[PDB]
Parts: structure tokens; C-alpha cells; sequence
């Protein structure tokens, strides 16, 4: 047992194992220890997969890299391609044309919306929503709840909810529960009334049908989803309005994109955000404000979406680092600085010459070393209880100037709030969303549901599993609003006569410097993404990825500091230590992508 | 009663699972609620840990020789198999256990079919396709990174309607979706036939939709439904949106040279 970052870690209590962690991307094992009152007093995050993309890339052409690294992950599909082309362009001093910038931003914001909304409904919702309780709901009361939660959502009739309920009833009465089989239904950890559960299940089905429309934006610009195509120097989707039906992008295609964006705006505003505000209100009322972990102290993002291309002071999700819960001081984050972003492997299944130091990714090393500690229960190929005192994960340990940080939408929203309070005008919208959300959660929704009004500040509400879930929904909404503006800027630029989509001046490697290094960063759906590349004689010399779930899911560092997942689980009571409802609820609030984390 | 599907995940990126839920005809919602019983799937299932693993036992017993095993991703043979761990054990052990009583095995995507990106040189985990590990069961390969959504649901729909695997080619792919090369019906083919090619990105030729062969298009050597069925309810495909096919449904496509290097012997095609 030891203390770190204000957490008193203690492994003497009852050990609980969750393997597999489900409703995530990829493979994770989680172990906790609980005290005599079922409160988590130790948590262990184990990434249970590795593929070795960084190793595979060595010797290949930098122009091909985006497609390899895109296949790090099909959920956050394209964000790695974006990081890669940015890294190569940075190495080779390539400036992309305005239309390519705007198209990439539209693609990025489409991914944010799709990823966030699908995560919440299809992966996260079942930690908050009891589907069996939905069967007991009254359709008229569900209709009335829907009208209170979101007046503008037109799918609100009692008959509609009754039809959805009857279909769920028939499914369940078949005896083949499928994805609902052996669930934790009826646990006291679930607090929603039946009507709220039926509303949420209805929206789960609505989101499942609608999500396939949103990604058609990727299909137009990138050919396919998942895994749209990218290009070093711009985009491949050449523009021709008249000369034209044969060009990748004409006015009809752009009109189609705008129709899809408009639908997204409606979904975020009428379905997703109101649902999260409502569910968050009801769990707040139950007192479930656990899960803050590192969000209460240390948050980081690289900053993204500049109002003016290549001008970072105009980032609409402005970044930096906050330490020790001091929201009055945002430190600048420089991905080029060797003393800032570093990765340790002290408790990871890799080898460095000296594991007491962290490597900046331009000097990163990925040599596997699968070995289990002396206190392991089980064998090398049959683990019963992992030994977190030794190496226990395929995830490296990223730190910022040695500090353990949380990344993600919550981090970006805390940073945006801090920036806005310091006078940054580019952060006004996320600040407004937060203030609106706090008022809804504290007063308006409680007043509408006949519950007591509360007075939580953003300082109190945001660093919590509820807050983390809320920030994701708000970010989805903001991203939809931003790409709506980007579309207008794109069409205006094309109509003014600039149709350029690629800079090919340095396409041929005979034009390249004989060596170069570059970095590309992205505000990916789950947080701060970076790719660092070294090029030599036209080939990849080194390629290192530090990915958002690498930060959040990281195991302990050389100093024994815990990462965001482990910190978030600490000090949480479990209704039943053998039903991982609370573990799943909090882990899922980070939207863990394990293929991303390990690559 | 709906046929149980046990959908396992090895080393993967999850693109095939995501592609599956893009299906418009049929809707994935209707597949899950009314066509199959999706009883195990790490991506979507409510149960975790011990409760999740208990499902495999139950379904294999009750539906012995009458469930479908779908596999996304692949097993690693290096690191003693523990570069992919499930329930504290190598994934390959789960794969072999569930495969033994399956009536049919679907290898979803290039990972399960052939190896895909993790099997590209130097293959640090010795990632191995399903058919090299499971050698005594009927397998259908549905390659592509990911496969087209309607190809995935088209395969499931066939298997459920007929209780049969559709006719396969020599490589184990369904002829109903993989009989044509992209180049056969690619809408840019008249340009190829007239020697009309893009030579640099965003040149005049690119703005007129000229053929992408000289920019590295692997359509002439790649079998898939992308030129006809197309992607995301027939919205586009890679070539329509201006990038050459990179060959993503073909075995070993990551190690066939740069995606931007053209095929040699253009007269072959
Ligand atoms: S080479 Fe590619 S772009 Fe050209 S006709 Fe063939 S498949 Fe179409
Ligand atoms: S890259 Fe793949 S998606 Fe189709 S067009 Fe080529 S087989
Ligand atoms: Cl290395
Ligand atoms: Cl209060
Ligand atoms: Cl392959
Ligand atoms: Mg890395």
C-alpha cells in the first residue's frame, strides 16, 4: 500500500477481476481491490493487446504511412490518418490548400459526432439504463417525459413509445436476449425510472439507424467509412462544379454533405444533449458524483480547430495543461519539447535501456517484453490475478513534464472554460454550453421533474463520471456547429475561384530533405493524439504514436503515479463487488479504445 | 428461434464491426433483433468479465453444431499468444474452444481472412489468419479492410436464409460478392481504355475523373464489390472520391509496394 497524487492505494482488500471489459473497443482487463464496505481502494488497468504498428512502419514510405496507422483503429477512423499526414507535412514543410484544410476539418468533426453519439448510446448507455425496467414503463408517461426533456424532438407520441416497447417485449420474451443476456438488470446501481429507461432505449434504436447517414460525409470526401482515404499534401477528392459529374466533388455532393450536417445538428440538440442532461440530473440527484480521478487536478489537450489555419492562438478548442486543479493557469503544451511529452515503460510490457526515464516520442522505442511479476497468481498463459507491482500492460505510460494527466472531451472543456475565463474569445461557445448545462442539471430539469434544486458549481460537477459523459455530448454538439460553418467557408472559397485540393510541390521524394522530423497532433474523439516521425533517405526511420487512451489507460510510471482510469475508479462504492456496474460506468466514461492505446 | 452468432475479436482495429452497423439493406438493427441472436460480442454486450464468459458455455451447449462463429481480427502466435489476452488466457485458446462446435465460421475482414496490417512485415506478433489455426471447420472469408457493409450483411442473410455457406472461389471468398475485379466495372474504365490518366494529384485530369492507374490504383488486381455495390448505401467508393484502390481485400496488400507505385505491365489490364 502507498499514497500517490492524493490517493491512498491499498491492495489488502478483496480482489475483483473484470476480463474481458466489454462495451469498449479492443481488449482490456481491469482488477480492483475493495475494502470492507465494497469501496474501491486500488485499481489496475491492463491493456491486453498489441500489434506493433510502430515497428511495422520502419523502412516504409512516409506517403503510405497514413493508411497503416489509420488501421490502428476503426472506431476513431481517420484521426490517425489525419495525424500522420500532418506529421509528414510538418517534416517536409508542406502547406496544404485551404479547401484541403476545410475538408479535413469537416471529416474530423464528423468523426467526433459519430464516435461520441455511438459511444454514448451503444456502449455507455447500458451502464445507466436498465432495459428490463423499460418494459414496465407507461407509454403516456414516457411521452410526457420526452416532451419535458426535449420539446423540439418530434418523435414523442405515446403510440410511438408503445410500439418500441412492444418490440423490446417480444425480443425479451423470445428467451434469446442477445446483447442483453446475463446483464446486471435490477441492480440498485440503476436509479432511472421506467419511463426514462424506455426513452433512452428508444433513442439507442434511433441512433443506430441514424449513425450510418452521418458517415456518408466521410464517404463523399474519403471514398468509404470506415477507413476513408487521406493524402499527404491535401485531399484526393478533386473539385469541379461545371467542366464535372465525373469529379469527386461537385455542388450536388456538397449539397448532400450539408443535408447530413443539418441532420447531425438536430440529433445533437434534440436527442443526445438533452438525454445526457436528463440522465446526469437523475444520477446527480442520487448522489453519484464518483469518478473524477485526475480530472479534478491535471488535464491536457494539444488544442485544435484554429479559426485561421496554421495559427494556433485561434484554436476553437484551445489546449494546454492544467495542474493541481488550478483553472486560473493554463500552461502551454509543445509536442516538440523533449522535456514535455514522455513515455515510461516501467510497468509496461516493453524494454528500454534505462526504464527510470521517459522518452519523448522522437526518441521512442517499442521493443516488446512480455514478462509477469513474482506475485502473479497463475501462469504466463493463465493469469488469475495480475501483479501490478511489476509489468502489467501493453499500454505505455505517457506523462507531461512527469505529471500524470487526463485527456479527452472533459479535459478540453475544462481547458476551454479556463481559457474563456482568462479572456480567450475563441472558447466562448463551450463556456456557454457548460453554464447552460449546469443550470439545466441544477435547476431547470429538477424543477421540471419535481426534484430539489441543487447548487453544484462547474468545479464540482465537471470532475466526475457524470461530467465526463456530459463534456462528450457537448463536444459532439459543438463539433456539429463548427463543421456547419466550415461547409459555408468551403463553398464560399470554391465559388470565389479557389478549387485547389492538393499541394504536390513536394510529392516526389527526390524533392525532400535527406532527413527530417515532424509531428502531427489531433484533438481526437478520446483526447490528445500525436504522431512523431523521423524520415531518412525517403524512408521512415522512426514512427511513434502517443494516443489518447495511451494517456488515460496508462499503467503506473517509474515514480508509481497512477493514470486516469486507475484514479477514476478509486474511492467508488460498489453495490455488489461481483457485478462490475460502477467499474463499467466509470471506465466507459473515458470511451476506452484499447487498439488505439497499444497500436 | 434465431441462429446464435458468437462474434469473437482477436487482434483487430474494429473496422469490420463498425462496417456491419452501416448496413442499410438489411439494417443491422433488424439483423440483431429479428434475424440472428448475437449472444457474444465484446463491442455491444451488456455482460462483462465472468458473466460474459459464462454466455459462451451456455450457447455452445444448448446450440451445439448450430451456431455461427464470426471472427474479427486474428490470433498472435508470438509472446506465447499473450499479445492478445482474453480472460487471462491467449485469444487462440478462446478461438479454438468456440470453433470446435460451430456449424460455420465467418472470417470477417482482411485480419481474420489473411492477417491485415499487424501481419505486414515484420509481423512482430506473428498474427495468423483464422484458417491457418482452425483447419477442420467450414470457413468463409469475407476480406476487405473493412468489407463493404452490405457484403457483410449479405453473407449473414444468405447463411440464415439457406442454412448453407454460399459458393466460394479458390481462396474461400463468396463468389456472389468477390467474382469481379474493381477494374471490370469501375466507372473510370473508359478513361483507362482511352489512355486518360491522372499524373499528379489535383491536375486537370483529376478534376475530370480520369483513371487513377498511374497514381497507384490496384483496382486491376483486386476482387471486391466496390465499383458496383459501392460504399455506405452506394454513396461513393475510393476511386469515385479520387484515391486509387490500395488493394485492401487482397491477401498481403500491405507488402505489395507503395500504394502510389503503379502496377507494371499495363497491357495485362
Ligand atoms: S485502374 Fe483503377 S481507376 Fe482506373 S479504371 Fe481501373 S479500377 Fe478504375
Ligand atoms: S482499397 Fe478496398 S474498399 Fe474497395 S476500392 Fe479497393 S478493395
Ligand atoms: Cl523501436
Ligand atoms: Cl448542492
Ligand atoms: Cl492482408
Ligand atoms: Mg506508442
Amino acid at each position: 500500500a502507498y499514497a500517490t497524487q492524493g490517493f491512498n492505494l491499498d491492495d489488502r482488500g478483496r480482489r475483483i477481476v473484470v476480463d474481458p471489459v466489454t462495451r469498449i473497443e479492443g481488449h482490456m482487463r481491469c482488477e480492483v481491490n475493495v475494502d470492507a464496505n465494497n469501496v474501491i481502494r486500488n485499481a489496475v488497468s491492463t491493456g491486453t493487446m498489441w500489434r506493433g504498428l510502430e515497428v511495422i512502419l520502419k523502412g516504409r514510405d512516409p506517403r503510405d504511412a497514413w493508411a497503416f496507422v489509420e488501421r490502428i483503429c476503426g472506431v476513431c477512423t481517420g484521426c490517425h490518418a489525419l495525424a500522420s499526414v500532418r506529421a509528414v507535412e510538418n517534416a517536409l514543410d508542406i502547406r496544404i490548400p485551404k479547401n484541403a484544410h476545410l475538408i479535413r476539418e469537416i471529416m474530423a468533426k464528423t468523426l467526433q459526432v459519430h464516435d461520441h453519439a455511438v459511444h454514448f448510446y451503444h456502449l455507455h448507455a447500458l451502464d445507466w439504463v436498465d432495459v428490463m425496467s423499460a418494459l414496465k414503463a407507461d407509454p403516456k408517461r414516457t411521452s410526457e417525459l420526452q416532451q419535458l426533456v426535449s420539446p423540439a424532438h418530434p418523435l414523442s407520441s405515446a403510440g410511438y413509445f408503445r410500439d418500441i416497447q412492444n418490440r423490446l417485449k417480444r425480443f425479451v420474451e423470445s428467451g434469446q436476449l442477445g446483447p442483453f443476456m446475463n446483464g446486471y438488470w435490477g441492480s440498485k446501481a440503476y436509479v432511472l425510472p421506467p419511463e426514462a429507461n424506455l426513452m433512452a432505449v428508444t433513442h439507442y434504436l434511433e441512433a443506430l439507424d441514424l449513425q450510418k447517414e452521418w458517415v456518408k460525409i466521410h464517404t463523399i470526401f474519403g471514398g468509404k467509412n470506415p477507413h476513408p482515404n487521406y493524402l499527404v499534401g491535401g485531399v484526393p477528392c478533386a473539385i469541379n462544379l461545371d467542366g464535372a459529374a465525373s469529379a469527386p466533388v461537385n455542388m450536388e455532393r456538397l449539397s448532400f454533405v450539408k443535408a447530413r450536417i443539418d441532420e447531425i445538428i438536430e440529433f445533437n440538440k434534440n436527442v443526445y444533449v438533452p438525454d445526457v442532461l436528463a440522465i446526469g440530473t437523475l444520477y446527480k440527484q442520487a448522489g453519484w458524483l464518483y469518478g473524477g480521478g485526475l480530472a479534478a487536478t491535471n488535464v491536457l489537450d494539444y488544442g485544435e480547430y484554429p479559426n485561421v489555419a496554421y495559427n494556433k492562438s485561434t484554436d476553437q478548442l484551445p489546449g494546454g495543461a492544467i495542474l493541481n486543479g488550478n483553472w486560473d493557469e493554463v500552461f502551454p503544451v509543445d509536442p516538440r519539447d523533449s522535456q514535455q511529452v514522455q513515455e515510461f515503460v516501467s510497468h509496461s510490457w516493453y524494454k528500454y535501456a534505462d526504464e527510470s526515464v521517459g522518452l519523448h516520442p522522437w526518441d521512442g522505442v517499442t521493443e516488446p517484453n512480455y514478462v509477469l511479476g513474482a506475485n502473479t497468481k497463475g501462469t504466463r498463459t493463465r493469469i488469475e490475478q495480475i501483479d501490478e507491482s511489476a509489468k502489467y500492460s501493453w499500454i505505455k505510460s505517457p506523462r507531461w513534464r512527469g505529471h500524470a494527466m487526463e485527456v479527452g472531451p472533459l479535459s478540453r472543456y475544462i481547458l476551454a472554460y479556463a481559457h474563456a475565463r482568462s479572456g480567450n474569445k475563441y472558447a466562448e461557445r463551450p463556456k456557454e454550453q457548460l453554464e447552460y448545462s449546469a443550470q439545466m442539471i441544477n435547476s431547470a430539469i429538477p424543477k421540471a421533474l419535481g426534484l430539489p434544486e441543487t447548487q453544484y458549481t462547474l468545479k464540482q460537477l465537471l470532475p466526475s463520471t457524470i461530467g465526463r459523459t456530459l463534456a462528450r455530448a457537448l463536444e459532439s454538439q459543438y463539433c456539429g456547429e463548427m463543421m456547419h460553418s466550415d461547409w459555408h467557408d468551403l463553398v464560399a472559397n470554391i465559388r470565389a475561384g479557389d478549387t485547389a485540393t492538393a499541394n504536390v510541390d513536394k510529392w516526389d521524394p527526390a524533392t525532400w530533405p535527406l532527413q527530417a522530423k515532424g509531428v502531427g497532433t489531433v484533438a481526437a474523439p478520446r483526447g490528445a493524439l500525436g504522431h512523431w516521425i523521423r524520415i531518412k533517405d525517403g524512408r521512415i526511420e522512426n514512427y511513434q504514436c502517443v494516443v489518447p487512451t495511451t494517456w488515460n489507460g496508462s499503467p503506473r510510471d517509474y515514480k508509481g503515479q497512477i493514470g486516469a482510469f486507475e484514479a477514476s475508479l478509486m474511492n467508488t462504492p460498489m453495490v455488489n463487488p461481483e457485478q462490475p456496474v460502477e467499474i463499467l460506468r466509470t471506465l466507459h466514461s473515458f470511451d476506452p479504445c484499447l487498439a488505439c492505446s497499444t497500436h | 428461434p434465431r441462429t446464435p452468432v458468437l462474434w469473437l475479436h482477436g487482434l483487430e482495429c474494429t473496422c469490420c464491426s463498425e462496417s456491419f452497423i452501416r448496413s442499410a439493406h438489411p439494417l443491422a438493427k433488424d439483423v440483431v433483433l429479428s434475424m440472428i441472436s448475437l449472444d457474444y460480442d465484446d463491442t455491444l454486450m451488456a455482460a462483462a468479465g465472468h458473466q460474459a464468459e459464462a454466455i459462451l458455455e451456455e450457447i455452445m451447449t444448448k446450440y451445439k453444431g448450430n451456431y455461427i462463429l464470426a471472427v474479427e481480427g486474428n490470433p498472435p502466435l508470438n509472446q506465447d499468444g499473450m499479445s492478445c489476452i482474453i480472460g487471462g488466457r491467449p485469444f487462440i485458446e478462446q478461438l479454438k474452444y468456440v470453433a470446435k462446435d460451430a456449424k460455420a465460421i465467418i472470417s470477417w475482414g482482411s485480419c481474420a481472412s489473411w492477417g491485415c496490417v499487424q501481419a505486414a512485415k515484420p509481423n512482430p506478433t506473428q498474427a495468423t489468419p483464422v484458417h491457418k489455426v482452425i483447419t477442420d471447420k467450414p470457413i468463409i472469408k469475407v476480406p476487405g479492410c473493412p468489407p463493404i457493409a452490405e457484403v457483410m450483411t449479405g453473407v449473414i442473410t444468405y447463411m440464415l436464409t439457406f442454412d448453407r455457406i454460399p459458393e466460394l472461389d479458390r481462396q474461400g471468398r463468396p463468389k456472389m460478392f468477390y467474382s469481379q475485379r474493381i477494374h471490370d466495372k469501375c466507372y473510370r474504365r473508359p478513361h483507362f481504355d482511352a489512355g486518360q490518366f491522372v499524373e499528379e494529384w489535383d491536375d486537370e485530369s483529376a478534376r475530370k475523373g480520369f483513371c487513377l492507374y498511374k497514381m497507384g490504383c490496384k483496382g486491376p488486381t483486386t476482387y471486391n464489390a466496390c465499383s458496383t455495390t459501392r460504399w455506405n448505401e452506394g454513396t461513393s467508393f475510393p476511386i469515385q472520391s479520387g484515391h486509387g484502390c490500395i488493394g485492401c481485400s487482397e491477401d498481403g496488400f500491405w507488402d505489395k509496394g507503395s500504394f502510389y507505385d503503379r502496377l507494371t505491365g499495363i497491357s495485362q489490364f
